[PDB]
RNA sequence: CAGGUAGAGAAUACUAAGGCGUACGAGUGAACUAUGGUUAAGGAACUCGGCAAAAUGCCCCCGUAACUUCGGGAGAAGGGGGACCCACAUGGCGUGUAAGCCUUUACGGCCCAAGCGUGAGUGGGUGGCACAAACCAGUGAGAAGCGACUGUUUACUAAAAACACAGGUCCGUGCGAAGUCGCAAGACGAUGUAUACGGACUGACGCCUGCCCGGUGCUGGAAGGUUAAGAGGACCCGUUAACUCCCUUUGGGGGUGAAGCGGAGAAUUUAAGCCCCAGUAAACGGCGGUGGUCAUCCUAAGGUAGCGAAAUUCCUUGUCGGGUAAGUUCCGACCUGCACGAAUGGCGUAACGACUUCUCAACUGUCUCAACCAUAGACUCGGCGAAAUUGC
RNA sequence: ACCGGGGUAAGCCUGUAGGGAGUCAGAUAGGUAAAUCCGUCUGGCAUAUAUCCUGAGAGGUGAUGCAUAGCCGAGUGAGG
RNA sequence: AUCUACCCAUGGCCAGGGUGAAGCGCGGGUAAGACCGCGUGGAGGCCCGAACCCACUUAGGUUGAAGACUGAGGGGAUGA
């Protein structure tokens, strides 16, 4: 759930916080976390490449498994769940009937003690990972892979899932969170349900500082610019043209997508904008 | 404290008013107190030693008096029987004195008050070839008061003020039924004319500082009385 | 590293241990300049402007307004006390030894006279012009504008109304993504995955804008050309002056069109076929009934007055008042058909501001109008000893 | 009445205030091989001021030493 | 990039005094609640104010003590 503060100061007037609710344990496993170091938006050369980012909280990067694949057949049970900061979602620990403990991104309504399984004859639960050809038709999945064998790369942010539309020959046709319908090759693994924290997006930070806090930094609008500086100031936009935005490269709006790509052949549709 | 007598509420509104527009007289009012006195339930007696050691004259003086319980209005009275002169003459007032100003400040705790019909009774006490003094003793009398006040109970006495109330015959049940919850006592009904009728009662002076008006309203103007303290009596 | 006494304090004043008198002096009541100090009567009359000074200042009790986002405003404002001595007081509180009590006896527990430390209060008295006596130590109240707020900014004439910001809208990106740095390899984005990332504009929060699913689009999916009763809660039905033209048949519909007024009750939600309806709208529209406020259903390119959302803005093209003796900012009410714009770019807003403008109280050498005192120079003597400038 | 002293470490003993902690057996390939180790699963016995670990400080020793308030005499300055 | 702008790794510093958020407990309210009082608690780009960091006003300096200072006041001072 969300928290809301009692407006005690102009910082915290309209702010929230994340009722933890979820977490159990508020330390990670120490096997499994490796040190991680900020780099402010700089590339190997040093310069900046992103832009507005830097500083922030230190933190510690906890060893996801994307690749659920070692343990088929082998049954695990929910230790904790537990905090990242890492990304959107929460992880869930799993203590492996095998002796393994192993990190997921915690799905939805899954509580401590429930019991995990994957392979081929796992059930249609949440949490449990399948191949997607093992999968009925019509479910909601999360994590899925892109090529067969790859990782889990899709639908992985707090409150996001996808819809199995169908399958056919060779490719499972699904529709991302976006909105599209993408083909993947059925031989693609998954993991039944949603993803936890569906209430992430309501939460009202109040203070520059607290997005400071998560290593962002300010941004300065083109227009208070000089000519030297950013191509604003010439074309305007407003409610002439389509120029509305300048890139501070000069690049002018349109579509980015590479045209002439492989993966254009996968898919079915893309996503729609302006209702 | 100053009292300010009013023949009822509007009228004291407006001498209010112009106390505090025509003269600026800012105040608030205040809860009236009516006199008090203290009184002995039984005898007892006292030992007062006192030793201050200072940087003028060294001061240490012991007196031992004993007090007895008195009939109302009896006033303060004195007796000394001291024995081959133990205390000096000269010193005989200063601890006299002294136990006037003690049983002036009261003794039930610090609110306590003025403590009437005592008769105080000095047999012995100690002297000093240096150490004696006028506040030495002084004290020395003062702590035996409160020693011997501190061996026996102190009873509280309240002013009965005289209440001539003068009501119309017909009313007089009225003030009968209200004055037996006022816990007063009649002590006659006396005709004042053909309408109203003077009673004669005494009632303990809490009770009175409201009684005009209240008798104002239950008779319609109706209503006068008349005060004047009598005797005192204990708390109920 | 952090002595002592006052003190809340590592502030301030004095001082211990310790360290210094540091490197031109000696004199002299010049003007003048600098830094300090005091000032009769008046008290902002000075001035672009209360610039600068002066003022308030602490502790403890009492008492606190409009407004409000209910947190604030607030230390609001305003009022009273503060020194020393004595008594309560061999009191209270803290600590705790002797003595005593107890136990799983020990580096044990309880209580604890004495000893040491220490407030606060009540009563009486004493002294001064003065009791937070020195040092230290908020000026307060009201109104308007801009910015919501804490922050950042032109090192060296600009700290602000400028930048940022939390919140919002649009566009791009399906993943060695888009974007960026590189000729490339490679890297950041990100050990992230559309509740994510990048770009653009706006800038807390609050409030007023309206009319609706035929065709054509788009979209997801059977809500559906046929549809069971009941769930589903505005209207139609009973009830019509004036009219300029009408359509039907035992009275109702358009134009200039006034108000009115109740109760039987109109479908998404529940079952059978290729085509479909349905979801969405001034983004492909759209401006017309019906009732209101997505409910039977009728209308493709126009953000375009949309509507005529009385808080309206130079709106002295005037009639006035308020404030001052004389009125600036500003505050109120009435005219100016055309001005004139904001409905998503415009009115509001508590709190905040070394921001801009104004009024009041207190206060003062800012002033009427200047005088006097001390230092540091100037000036005199001794020593060392420049500079810009320069046709004569 | 006043002035000046009213000192002494690490280490080594002891283990208090406070803090922390279940224990035994069996099975198991998960830990690039193997493991009695670590994980995981089963049971058995345990809630004890029991036991263990850590641990400021108090106490003993270090210390028959060292230092010190002061007191004596010398003269380059030595000496107590 | 020994000044300065921004970032990265690893350390350090922030006297003293206030106010009193969530949470927890008790009481009232109620069928249950909203909520209301009293205690604990100690939040906050919170308040007053030294060190520390700045640079709003004014006077002096302006062949300066100084190629950007000094004196008085001033802002932030648990945080971007
Ligand atoms: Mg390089
Ligand atoms: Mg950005
Ligand atoms: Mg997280
Ligand atoms: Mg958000
Ligand atoms: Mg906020
Ligand atoms: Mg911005
Ligand atoms: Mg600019
Ligand atoms: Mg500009
Ligand atoms: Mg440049
Ligand atoms: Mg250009
Ligand atoms: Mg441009
Ligand atoms: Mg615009
Ligand atoms: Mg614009
Ligand atoms: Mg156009
Ligand atoms: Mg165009
Ligand atoms: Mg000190
Ligand atoms: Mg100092
Ligand atoms: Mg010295
Ligand atoms: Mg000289
Ligand atoms: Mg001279
Ligand atoms: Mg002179
Ligand atoms: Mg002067
Ligand atoms: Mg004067
Ligand atoms: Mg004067
Ligand atoms: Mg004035
Ligand atoms: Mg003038
Ligand atoms: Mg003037
Ligand atoms: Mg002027
Ligand atoms: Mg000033
Ligand atoms: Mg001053
Ligand atoms: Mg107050
Ligand atoms: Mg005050
Ligand atoms: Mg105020
Ligand atoms: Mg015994
Ligand atoms: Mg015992
Ligand atoms: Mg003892
Ligand atoms: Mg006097
Ligand atoms: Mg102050
Ligand atoms: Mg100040
Ligand atoms: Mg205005
Ligand atoms: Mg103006
Ligand atoms: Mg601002
Ligand atoms: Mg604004
Ligand atoms: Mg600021
Ligand atoms: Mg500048
Ligand atoms: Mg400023
Ligand atoms: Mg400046
Ligand atoms: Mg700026
Ligand atoms: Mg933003
Ligand atoms: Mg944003
Ligand atoms: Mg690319
Ligand atoms: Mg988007
Ligand atoms: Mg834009
Ligand atoms: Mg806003
Ligand atoms: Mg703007
Ligand atoms: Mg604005
Ligand atoms: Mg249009
Ligand atoms: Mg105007
Ligand atoms: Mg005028
Ligand atoms: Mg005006
Ligand atoms: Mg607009
Ligand atoms: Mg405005
Ligand atoms: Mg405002
Ligand atoms: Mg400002
Ligand atoms: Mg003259
Ligand atoms: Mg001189
Ligand atoms: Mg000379
Ligand atoms: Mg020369
Ligand atoms: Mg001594
Ligand atoms: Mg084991
Ligand atoms: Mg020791
Ligand atoms: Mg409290
Ligand atoms: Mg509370
Ligand atoms: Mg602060
Ligand atoms: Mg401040
Ligand atoms: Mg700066
Ligand atoms: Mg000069
Ligand atoms: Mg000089
Ligand atoms: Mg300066
Ligand atoms: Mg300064
Ligand atoms: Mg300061
Ligand atoms: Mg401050």
């Amino acid at each position: 759930g969300i928290r809301k503060y009692k407006p005690t100061t102009p910082g915290r007037r309209g702010a929230s916080v994340s009722d933890f609710a979820e977490i159990t344990r508020s330390t990670p496993e120490k096997s499994l976390v490796r040190p991680l170091h900020g780099k402010g938006g700089r590339n190997a050369h040093g310069r900046i490449t992103t832009r507005h980012k830097g500083g922030g909280h230190k933190r510690a990067y906890r060893v996801i498994d994307f690749r659920r694949h070692d343990k088929d057949g082998v049954n695990a049970k929910v230790a904790h769940i537990e905090y990242d900061p890492n990304r959107t979602a929460n992880i869930a620990l799993l203590h492996y009937l095998d002796g393994e403990k192993r990190y997921i991104i915690a799905p939805q309504g899954l509580k401590q003690g429930d019991v995990i399984e994957s392979g081929a004859n796992a059930d249609i639960k949440p949490g449990n990972n399948l191949p997607l050809r093992n999968i009925p038709a019509g479910t909601v999945i999360h994590a899925v892979e892109l090529r067969p064998g790859g990782g889990a790369k899709l639908a992985r942010s707090a409150g996001v899932s996808i819809q199995l539309l169908g399958k056919e020959g060779t490719y499972a046709a699904l529709r991302m969170p976006s909105g599209e319908i993408r083909r993947v090759d059925v031989r693609c693994r998954a993991t039944v349900g949603e993803v936890g924290n569906a209430e992430q997006s309501n939460i009202n930070w109040g203070k520059a500082g607290r997005m400071r806090w998560k290593g962002k930094r300010p941004t300065v609008r083109g227009v208070v610019m000089n000519p030297v500086d950013h191509p604003h100031g010439g074309g305007e936009g407003k409610t002439s043209g389509g120029r509305h935005p300048v890139s501070p490269w000069g690049k002018p709006e349109g579509r980015t997508r590479k045209p002439n790509k492989p993966s254009d052949k996968l898919i079915v549709r893309r996503r729609r904008t302006g209702k | 404290q100053i009292v300010l007598w009013c023949m009822g509420e509007a009228h004291a509104a407006v001498v209010l008013d112009a106390l505090s527009r025509r003269y600026g007289v800012s105040v608030d009012t205040v809860e009236l107190r009516v006199p008090l006195r203290e009184t002995f339930a039984g005898k007892a007696t006292g030992h007062g030693r006192h030793v201050k050691q200072s940087g003028g004259h060294g001061q240490y003086a012991v007196c031992d008096i004993e007090v007895e319980p008195l009939p109302e209005g009896s006033g303060f009275e004195f007796v000394d029987k001291v024995v081959g002169g133990a205390v000096p003459r000269q010193f005989i007032p200063s601890v006299e004195k002294g136990v006037r100003a003690q049983m002036e400040k009261g003794v039930t705790g610090e609110s306590g008050y003025p403590v009437v019909d005592i008769r105080v009774t000095l047999f012995d006490g100690k002297a000093h070839s240096v150490d004696s003094s006028d506040f030495a003793f002084q004290m020395a009398g003062a702590l035996a008061l409160r020693d011997a006040a501190a061996a026996t109970k102190i009873n509280l006495l309240e002013p009965v003020d005289d209440v001539t109330i003068v009501v119309p015959d017909d009313l007089v049940g009225t003030i009968m039924g209200d004055l037996s919850g006022r816990r007063g006592r009649v002590l006659g009904t006396d005709k004042h004319d053909a309408d109203r009728t003077v009673i004669k009662a005494e009632i303990p002076e809490v009770e009175l500082v409201r009684y005009a008006i209240d008798l104002r309203s239950m008779s319609h103007g109706a209503g006068q009385f008349r005060r004047s303290f009598a005797r005192y009596e204990p708390m109920p």
